[PDB]
């Protein structure tokens, strides 16, 4: 529900498009179980797909740990401070490798409701109206009864 | 066929005398010479335009930010040129498409900045003393495209 | 800068004798203050537009 | 008691965290959250088509508003500009009364002359030029 | 004080209705289509002895492909891949 | 000549035509408030604080301003200057006070 | 105009007075431009919680 969660506006970040793009993934960190049967897709994931994500985006800093674990993780950490962590507990290789696809996608701000799915810091450009645009002058200024 | 003046012999609106066509195609002819002119030597600044795109009619200007509903199949940071353009204007004057402005005249560029998904979207039904309840969550997939230059060129 | 005004980066002071230096420079005479608008007067919530006249 | 449940309080939790900014004894009490709540998701669900409507309804507003300004009425304006192939929507036409006031006025000209033309038209039946903001452009 | 008996627009007594310009003017609307139907279901094309065979080889290689549908169903194959590749759930270092 | 709307607030509006006709063209540049449609800007210059003594008394006397009114004349008086209503001054409990948004998300 | 941003909102968000005249008007025909122009739904910048309603005198 929009009353009872928070909301921001679209944004940026450091204005991302206007002149050059940068990846706002900073670092991926997996926590994968050597043994577990809940850590075999991240197993494979490092196996084959790992190598080839850090080879295709260099600007993501990536690091396995290797650990004992019952629920395998991925914590993503974006270039505005944001940490997010997901679970990959019990997921298919092809399903960890949409969601580390859409970490790198994604900006660090909050999903949350947007509130207006536009951003312009340039809204008017012949002039925002006024109650007197539209509106014609009268000589010397003349309000309504008047005199001189 | 004539009536005396009353209040009803004649119709309370103004009558409307419209210009001669041929006096009226050179007069268009001219002025479309002034706002090419115009153009050409650059008396415009910070124009904007309606682009239908997705469905949906945008009104951008340069630097701004657009959230469409869906995947593009786009990376980010791929630059794109935005079609379908019906109106541009700048300031002193507006060109409309009917309904779209050609190819040759505007030039709409946008990149795409954030592919993400929204945030929950809850849908519940509810029917009271038939025991029908359920709850969905939805989060719909979305792409953040950034405005980054609308050209025109002198072919008018 | 973008969405910024310029006086929200420079921070002047005296705006008017800041244009009136500036039309010096430019041999422009003098902007005289007219008031070209205005809706209430002797309430709490006025609004007034005033326009610069050079020459 | 083999396997009684352990965790009601996580479940009682989901609930209750959607009652929070309640008021009274439903934002704690999980008996009357669960209904209100339910009742609040509910109503989140069906006000997607009340929003539609009236945001329609708004920018009809606005468009009125700004058309009047200029001496129109939205009827006319709204016909004529689709008699002209200009489709601009209730969205963008509010858009352009607010932001751009010139070009709003630059289309209700438009629109006031199309609609002159169509008088004209219906005097004369064409004969001879039929008006120079008509004349559509076909497409094949 | 305008009190209808019971459940208004039933029973004996009824709130009555009248019919307004916009009543009128959709009926009017929808009889003149009607009446234009009515005229593009005057000019048949194969005066009903032309027609009388032209379709029913399609129709019957229709209900054959129907009946071979109805007919190929049976419970599906069985691969020794799937009760092999389970045992995956224990893969470990290797 | 004719014109769809009158040229004398907010633009001079003229609208044309391509050779293709597949373009519309409008002209519209703004149209500036003539110097003889404005008034003088008022010049009020009120000095009536000086005694032929003293020249700080007037400076005390700029403190001299001071008044205070109980709830019922105070809402009627912040009612009658902003053509209000008296409801919109009575305060509110803690509850409503305590839910209000102190850092609202912020547009532009 | 570029019009520094408060300045902007109060010249947007202005009330305006407005004179009406009664002297043989009928008073519904009256009542309804009063009702549009208190409401405020004669401005392109029109919503309910805006606040945006007008001044009217009717003499
Ligand atoms: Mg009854």
């Amino acid at each position: 529900t929009a009353r009872g969660t928070p909301s921001r506006f679209l944004a940026s970040v450091l204005h991302n498009g206007l002149g050059r793009y940068v990846q706002q993934l900073q670092r991926l960190s997996f926590s994968v179980s050597r043994d577990g049967a809940s850590s075999r897709g991240a197993r494979e994931f490092v196996e084959r797909e790992v190598i080839d994500f850090a080879r295709r985006n260099p600007g993501v800093v990536i690091y396995v740990n290797s650990r004992p674990c019952c629920v395998p993780r991925v914590v993503a950490e974006y270039l505005n401070g944001a940490v997010r962590e997901e679970s990959i507990h019990c997921k298919s290789v092809e399903e960890i490798s949409t969601l580390v696809q859409k970490l790198a996608d994604q900006s660090g701000l909050d999903v949350i409701r947007i509130r207006k799915p536009f951003h312009t810091d340039n809204p008017s450009i012949q002039g925002q109206w006024h109650p007197f645009t539209n509106k014609p002058t009268t000589f010397r200024g003349l309000r309504p009864r008047e005199v001189q | 066929g004539y009536v005396p003046k009353t209040s009803l012999s004649s119709p309370p609106w103004p009558e409307v005398v419209l210009p001669d066509p041929v006096e009226e195609t050179r007069h268009h002819a001219e002025v479309v010479k002034k706002v090419n002119e115009m153009i050409v030597t650059g008396q415009y600044g910070r124009l904007f335009a309606v682009v239908h795109f997705a469905s949906r009619q945008w009104k951008v200007t340069s630097e701004d930010l657009i959230l469409i509903g869906n995947e593009l199949d786009l990376a980010c940071g791929e630059r794109i040129r935005l079609e379908k353009v019906l109106l541009v204007g700048a300031d002193n004057f507006t060109l409309l498409g009917k309904p779209l402005l050609g190819k040759d005249l505007v030039r709409v560029e946008a990149t795409v900045i954030e592919k993400t998904e929204s945030w929950p979207r809850i849908i519940m039904r509810f029917r009271k003393r038939k025991n029908f309840k359920k709850k969905r969550i939805v989060t719909t997939p979305q792409t953040v495209l950034r405005i980054n230059s609308i050209e025109i060129a002198p072919c008018l | 800068m973008t969405g910024k005004e310029l006086f929200e980066m420079w921070k002047i002071i005296n705006p008017m004798g800041l244009l009136v230096e500036e039309l010096k420079k430019r041999n422009v005479s003098a902007p005289e203050s007219r008031l070209t608008r205005q809706s209430g007067g002797t309430t709490a919530l006025p609004l007034y537009f005033v326009g610069l006249y050079c020459d | 008691l083999r396997n009684r449940v352990t965790d009601r309080y996580f479940r009682i939790q989901e609930v209750l965290k959607h009652a929070r900014h309640f008021r009274g004894r439903k934002n704690r009490c999980y008996r009357l959250a669960v209904r209100t709540v339910i009742r609040a998701f509910v109503k989140c669900t069906k006000a997607r088509y009340l929003k539609k409507k009236n945001m329609r309804t708004l920018w009809i507003n606005r468009i009125t508003a700004a058309s009047q300004e200029h001496g129109l009425k939205y009827p006319a304006l709204i016909g004529n500009l689709v008699k002209c192939q200009v489709e601009l929507n209730r969205k963008v036409l509010a858009d352009l009364a607010i932001y751009e006031p010139k070009t709003f006025k630059s289309l209700a000209a438009l629109a006031s002359r199309r609609r002159h033309e169509g008088f004209a038209a219906a005097l004369g039946d064409g004969k001879e030029p039929e008006g120079i903001f008509s004349r559509v452009v076909q497409y094949h | 004080r305008g009190r209808i008996p019971g459940r208004q627009w039933i029973g004996k007594h009824r709130r009555p209705r009248f019919v307004s310009l916009r009543a009128k003017q959709n009926m009017i609307r929808r009889l003149e289509i009607e009446a234009e139907n009515h005229y593009w279901l005057s000019m048949p094309y194969m005066t009903r002895e032309q027609e009388r065979g032209h379709a029913a080889v399609r129709r019957r290689e229709a209900f054959e492909a129907i009946k071979a549908a109805a007919t190929s169903k049976f419970p599906p194959h069985r691969f020794i891949a799937d009760q092999l590749d389970h045992l995956n759930v224990t893969k470990k270092w290797s | 000549t004719y014109s769809p709307l009158p040229d004398d607030y907010n633009c001079n509006v003229e609208l044309a035509l391509t050779s293709d006709g597949r373009t519309i063209v409008c002209y519209h540049p703004s149209v500036d408030i003539p110097y003889e449609h404005t008034k003088p800007i008022p010049r009020p210059d009120p000095v009536h604080n000086n005694e032929e003594t003293h020249d700080q008394v007037l400076k005390t006397r700029l403190e001299e301003k001071v008044e205070h009114l109980e709830e019922g004349p105070m809402i009627e008086q912040l009612s009658k200057m902003f053509f209000t209503t008296k409801h919109r001054w009575y305060p509110h409990g803690r509850y409503h006070r305590c839910r209000k948004n102190l850092n609202p998300p912020k547009d532009r | 105009s570029s019009f520094s941003r408060a300045p902007q909102q109060w010249a947007t968000f202005a009330r305006i007075w407005y004179l009406l005249d009664g002297k043989m008007q009928p008073p519904g025909k009256l009542a309804a431009m009063a009702s549009i122009r208190l409401q405020g739904l004669h401005k392109p910048v029109y919503h309910a919680l805006s606040d945006c309603g007008d001044h009217v005198v009717i003499m």
